[PDB]
């Protein structure tokens, strides 16, 4: 069965750094474009990031520079490296398969993500 | 001005060498782009071995891609452009030609590959793309996808969606004669400054009288002085 | 006053025939003749071992045309033309085609330095002749390649391209061909009102 | 002079894609625009598709559009033509037709025609 | 500013066709690809609209998709109570080089 | 979509003349060049005209003619036992843009 399992999530103080981790099976992290997208509670799903077959990374304005995606090389197993937060990273991050650009097709559970002392 | 031009994951490359290039003719569809990366595009002068015109048909909004150091589906999966490209990106709009309806499916490009292409690499095999563990047995299906897909091409869309020509000119040079010299007319019979492909001098050029055999391009006359010379583009003694 | 490598005055050159053609060797250079009605001498094949084993090369003035390619077929041990009796298989990097190099002499020198080959050539209307004729440069090849053997090629009437003829076979018109090596020696070139080579002067003859 | 070559041609499975690949010989290839034409048995010809020198397609058949993908090396002096989803009306023989002109669509004369292969698709 | 507007809701009674307008500029929805999200309560979005008209993978019938200039529009024959949902419109903005999606409607059931 | 129309058969005996008449329209002869094919059994096509009148060096004299409007046609004598074949009319279209083939004639030798 196809299905992708994320873990890494729960309170954090700000400033703080987490490595998310998205766990895929039935199918190739290293090959189909992968994409974490998020939705803080009662919100829309927001584009973080999107890595290419080829290794190439995409990120948001507002998510850009404190951020990381990176393809591991052989657990079949992607991961987002989050530092530098602040209040509005407060989210349910979820990983998604997407054909190209065009549409998302398979989409994680989700990992909750607080950031408050 | 060829009538079709080739899809963006086959380009062509038309070597184009022993002749002389005039550049200005370039100049003219309105070319809402023309770049060059490595050479100052104003005002032809120099030699090269060889010029290879890369062309093809990319959409408006990935006419920005074709760039050194840029990603994307086309610069990684398509067409690669070097770190150190010299050169010059040539655009314009086609929607005229290019964007017909009986004509959908002639503009393909690479959506899926293994792995980024090196740069000016061509890859025009059609290889079922393998996105799973079970295997494709070359029929496509779920997590096993056709790489090509088609631009299918409207005249009614946007002017970021409508068939942006693109022609590709690399000037390469070798430890080989170039000879792809195209026109700098320099003045006759007044003291003047000459450059002949870093032969550098200063003095009076007059029309030649001596009966240089072909294989002879410089003159001496006794002592060693540089008595005659040949123009390295236009052959003139 | 040059100082290059030249073929040394009154040296004695190999005598050849046709009424055999064993390979040479390709010292510094060769200063390379022929004497015929009709054209029976085509082509060489030059290379340190005129083998697939290493990069060689293949001059032929064909009946229209000249071909240069330096691509190291198998050459048979007894290559011939009539063609395609001399090569076999091959993978090409340079070729060069252009008009054909040429009762008459013939005459050639091949040199190679500095990964360029050099041919120069000068055919003329006529135990070689007593005068004497500057070799105006023909082509200067750019490719980066050993040669230290070659091998002249023929165009007689009956043959195998299997190397079945030994020491015998078809005896066509006479054709001789006659092949010296350049020594590096220092001439003292006389040229003319216009630039034409008239004689020259050997700088340790006598 | 002008020998074209065939290949991939053999029984293929109702839904199984298949790669034709033309070759060329004795002619400077990237000069002139090659052709595919196929013939079903018992009847006339069919136009397939069609490429020119820089390898820009002309189009294909209305019945065939969008399963065909026909490209060419002129490197490797090649002519590819990769089926995509045949089915039964498909079987045909495919010559490897050729153009003397390199744009293809004034009015062209197809020269030199391969002897082609047979593609049968049949359970 | 390219971000597609969606309306903050929309309600139809069982048996009455629901339609969702999703607008934006034509940057990126009258150059590139709408695609429809459909997200069921405490769950994660499911794909349910792609390539501006398509219905994936059998998805329940009656789902369809259009696409109208620099507009994007999802129509639902009838108002079926499973089908409340939010729903999203998402398409690849190249001038910001980025996903981006719509407000999102909350489907009421009347 | 217009097409070529050829006849489907001919016959005639040896020596008089044969007409093969290949009837289209504005768009495909009204407007350009058409030649003609020349096919034996279990053989590839061959070229017999081009230009509408013309002849490749080896062409049958005998097989020649021109026709004006929409239809062209070829003329044939001295029918020897071996010009038994199938005669093809190739034609290109400016409006579909897309190359037009005729049905074929079969020429039989009473
Ligand atoms: C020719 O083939 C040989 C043997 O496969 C290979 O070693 C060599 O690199 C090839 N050379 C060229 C010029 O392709
Ligand atoms: C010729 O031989 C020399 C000495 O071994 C070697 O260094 C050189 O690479 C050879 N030339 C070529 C073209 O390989
Ligand atoms: C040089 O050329 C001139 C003019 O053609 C001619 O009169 C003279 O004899 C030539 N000298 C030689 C023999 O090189």
């Amino acid at each position: 069965e196809v299905q992708l399992v994320e873990s890494g999530g729960g309170l954090v103080q700000p400033g703080g750094s987490l490595r998310l981790s998205c766990e895929a099976s039935e199918i190739i992290v290293n090959r189909n474009y992968m994409n974490w997208v998020r939705q803080a509670p009662g919100k829309g799903l927001e584009w973080v990031s999107i890595i290419y077959p080829g290794g190439s990374t995409f990120y948001a304005d507002s998510v850009k520079g404190r951020f990381t995606i990176s393809r591991d090389n052989s657990k079949n197993t992607m991961y987002l490296q989050m530092n530098s937060l602040r209040a509005e990273d407060t989210a349910v991050y979820y990983c998604a398969r997407s054909y190209g650009d065009f549409y998302v097709d398979f989409w994680g559970q989700g990992t909750l993500v607080t950031v408050s002392s | 001005n060829a009538t079709r031009f080739a899809s963006v994951y086959a380009w062509n490359r038309k070597r184009i060498s022993n002749c002389v290039a005039d550049y200005s003719v370039l100049y003219n569809a309105p070319f809402f782009t023309f770049k060059c990366y490595g050479v100052s595009p104003t005002k032809n002068d120099l030699c090269f071995t060889n010029v290879y015109a890369d062309s093809f048909v990319i959409r408006g909004d990935e006419v920005r891609q074709i760039a050194p150091g840029q990603t994307g589906n086309i610069a990684d999966y398509n067409y690669k452009l070097p770190d150190d490209f010299t050169g010059c990106v040539i655009a314009w709009n086609s929607n005229k030609l290019d964007s017909k309806v009986s004509g959908n499916y002639n503009y393909l490009y690479r959506l899926f590959r293994k792995s980024n292409l090196k740069p000016f690499e061509r890859d025009i095999s059609t290889e079922i793309y393998q996105a799973g563990n079970k295997p494709c047995n070359g029929v496509a299906g779920f997590n096993c996808y056709f790489p090509l897909r088609s631009y299918s091409f409207r005249p009614t869309y946007g002017v970021g969606h409508q068939p942006y020509r693109v022609v590709v000119l690399s000037f390469e040079l070798l430890h080989a004669p170039a000879t792809v010299c195209g026109p700098t007319n320099l003045v006759k019979n007044k003291c003047v400054n000459f450059n002949f492909n870093g032969l550098k001098g200063t003095g009076v050029l007059t029309e030649s009288n001596k009966k240089f055999l072909p294989f002879q391009q410089f003159g001496r006359d006794i002592a060693d002085t540089t008595d005659a010379v040949r123009d390295p583009q236009t052959l003139e003694i | 006053s040059t100082q290059d490598l030249f073929l040394p005055f009154f040296s004695n050159v190999t005598w050849f025939h046709v009424i055999d053609n064993p390979v040479l060797p390709f010292n510094d250079g060769v200063y390379f003749a022929s004497i015929e009605k009709s054209n029976i001498i085509r082509g060489w094949i030059f290379g340190t071992t005129l083998d697939s084993k290493t990069q060689s090369l293949l001059i032929v003035n064909n009946a229209t045309n000249v071909v240069i390619k330096v691509c190291e077929f198998q050459f048979c041990n007894d290559p011939f033309l009539d063609f395609r009796v001399y090569s076999s298989a091959n993978n090409c990097t340079f070729e060069y085609v252009s008009q054909p190099f040429l009762k008459n002499l013939r005459e050639f020198v091949f040199k190679n330095i500095d990964g360029y080959f050099k041919i120069y050539s000068k055919h003329t209307p006529i135990d070689l002749p007593q005068g004497f004729s500057a070799l105006e440069p023909l082509v200067d090849l750019p490719i980066g390649i050993n040669i230290t053997r070659f091998q002249t090629l023929l165009a007689l009437h009956r043959s195998y391209l299997t190397p079945g003829d030994s020491s015998s076979g078809w005896t066509a018109g006479a054709a001789a061909y006659y092949v010296g090596y350049l020594q590096p020696r220092t001439f003292l070139l006389k040229y003319n009102e216009n630039g034409t080579i008239t004689d020259a002067v050997d700088c340790a003859l006598d | 002079e002008v020998q074209l070559v065939e290949s991939g041609g053999g029984l293929v499975q109702p839904g199984r894609s298949l790669t034709l690949s033309c070759g060329a010989s004795g002619f400077t290839f990237e000069d002139y625009a090659m052709h595919w034409v196929r013939q079903a048995p018992g009847k006339g010809l069919e136009w397939v598709s069609g490429i020119d020198w820089n390898s820009g397609v002309i189009g294909y058949a209305d019945s065939v559009k969008g399963r065909f993908i026909i490209s060419r090396d002129n490197a490797k002096n090649s002519l590819y033509l990769h089926m995509r989803s045949l089915t039964a009306e498909d079987t045909a023989l495919y010559y490897c037709a050729k153009d003397v002109y390199s744009e293809s669509g004034s009015g062209s004369y197809y020269d030199y025609w391969g002897q082609g292969t047979l593609v049968t698709v049949s359970s | 500013q390219s971000v597609l507007t969606q309306p903050p809701s929309v309600s139809a009674a069982p048996g009455q066709k629901v339609t969702i307008s999703c607008s934006g500029s034509s940057s990126n929805i009258g150059n590139n690809y709408v695609s429809w999200y459909q997200q069921l309560p405490g769950t994660a979005p499911k794909l349910l609209i792609y390539d501006n008209n398509k219905r994936p993978s059998g998805i329940p019938d009656r789902f369809s998709g259009s696409k109208s200039g620099t507009s994007a529009t999802l129509g639902i024959t009838g108002l079926q109570t499973g089908d409340e949902a939010d729903y999203y419109c998402g398409t690849w903005d190249s001038s910001l080089s980025a996903w981006v999606f719509g407000g999102g409607t909350k489907l009421t059931v009347l």
